[PDB]
């Protein structure tokens, strides 16, 4: 329900800002 | 008896001088893969029952060749295929090598599949390629993952 | 393997009067002539237990042992040693060396390393004395597998009874020659 | 920063599952 | 039974020299 959807959301926008943040410490 | 000798001789090599065959491993099975593309399990097992002495050794070559070969290099495919059977074939006596093994894949894995799955649905032999190596990689994972038969749970316990 | 290669009261009853000559003999055997008979009458109300057929037949055996009590010819000593040896052979004694033999097999998988070599060893003393007995499969596989087992102790106890068992029995080694003589080198 | 990704991603699966099983429920 | 044995002959099998 409402739940799941909302942690699905943060986790997916966290994993997105934490991808960028490894893009900028690999190169 | 080719390599039955030969197999002594290096351990002969090894029981005096620790270091000597840790200095140089990786250079070793690539040209081994050249010698086998030359010519046409558990071959190199021996080396590796060899090397599982010393804890930061068997941590280092192991981490080196398999994050190099896999990630960003375009390594030969058969090359990958030599290594990812030569990994399979290893036997193992402790529990470090398959949890550690497993987290480092996992983790590259994770990083390197999502920006490739994402770069091709926002968008091509080149990743034909490079997708034919995640894959492998992918199934060494299941197949490591079936043969002991662990809940991931446990793995990622595991830190 | 040295021994073997209504009536049954009247064997009784020819046992009492071997040992009742005895006693005027020699005294304390009155004390086995009452056990015997307590022994007897009991072996009788086990096996009633397991019905009217033999609760008849019982009661006229416990009569007649009660009456024989109070009853307290030409039969003598190897006869004597003959008869108890065949009514010990139907007590149930003489068969219980195939049980023994299955519960020594639970023990050779275990987690400790002594009462496995121990174990091997007794059978190996055990196989020295009756050669006729590496027929059973089990026995067969479990000394294969500790043939294989992971520790040097267990290793050499088996292979000393796989050779010890090959030296008794002159032919018929050519079997179990392959997989002993593969055995050296083994650090 | 390679730890942290590693949680998401595993976080994002185990969510994942949470709506799998939401459905059956 | 098989219970316990070694993993193949790698414990025990120093091979044979020429």
């Amino acid at each position: 329900l409402e739940s799941v959807r909302d942690k699905f959301q943060e986790t997916s926008d966290e994993f997105e800002a934490a991808r960028k943040r490894a893009k900028k410490a690999k190169q | 008896a080719m390599r039955n000798k030969a197999d002594q001789q290096l351990v002969e090599i090894d029981k005096k001088y620790a270091g000597f065959i840790h200095m140089k491993a990786v250079a070793g099975m690539k040209m081994s893969y050249q010698v086998q593309q030359a010519i046409n399990s558990a071959l190199c097992s021996h080396l590796y029952s060899m090397i599982r002495g010393n804890r930061q050794h068997r941590r280092a070559f192991l981490i080196s060749l398999l994050n190099l070969f896999d990630d960003t290099a375009k390594t030969d495919v058969t090359m990958l295929l030599y290594i990812a059977d030569n990994l399979a074939c290893f036997p193992y006596q402790t529990q470090e090598e398959p949890l550690f093994i497993m987290h480092h894949i996992d983790i590259t894995l994770s990083v390197s599949g999502s920006n490739l799955l994402q770069s091709f649905k926002e968008s091509l032999i080149e990743f034909a390629n490079v997708s034919q190596g995640i894959l492998l990689l992918l199934m060494l994972k299941q197949h490591l993952k079936n043969l002991c038969g662990f809940s991931d749970s446990k793995i990622q316990k595991y830190s | 393997v040295t021994s073997k290669m209504d009536e049954i009261q009247q064997l009784q009853k020819a046992l009492l009067d071997y040992l009742d000559e005895n006693t005027e003999t020699d005294p304390s055997l009155v004390f086995s002539r009452k056990f015997y008979i307590a022994q007897w009458f009991r072996d009788t109300t086990l096996e009633t237990e397991k019905k009217e057929i033999e609760t008849t037949g019982q009661i006229m055996h416990r009569a007649e042992n009660r009456k024989k009590f109070l009853r307290s010819d030409t039969v003598d000593y190897d006869d004597a040693c003959l008869i108890v040896r065949y009514l010990a052979s139907m007590r149930p004694f003489a068969q219980s060396f195939d049980i023994y033999l299955t519960q020594i097999l639970r023990v050779l998988g275990e987690n400790a390393i002594a009462v496995r070599t121990k174990a091997m060893k007794c059978l190996s003393e055990v196989v020295a004395v009756d050669p006729s007995i590496l027929a059973r499969l089990d026995m067969q596989r479990g000394v294969h597998g500790r043939l294989m087992d992971n520790s040097t102790s267990v290793r050499e106890a088996a292979v000393e009874l796989l050779g010890r068992f090959v030296l008794c029995r002159p032919q018929l080694a050519e079997q179990y020659y392959d997989m002993l003589i593969e055995r050296i080198l083994d650090t | 920063a390679e730890e942290d990704t590693q949680f998401n991603y595993h976080r994002k699966k185990n969510i994942a599952a949470e709506r799998k099983e939401a459905k059956q429920e | 039974i098989l219970q316990e044995n070694d993993f193949g002959d790698f414990g025990m099998d120093d091979r044979e020299i020429m």
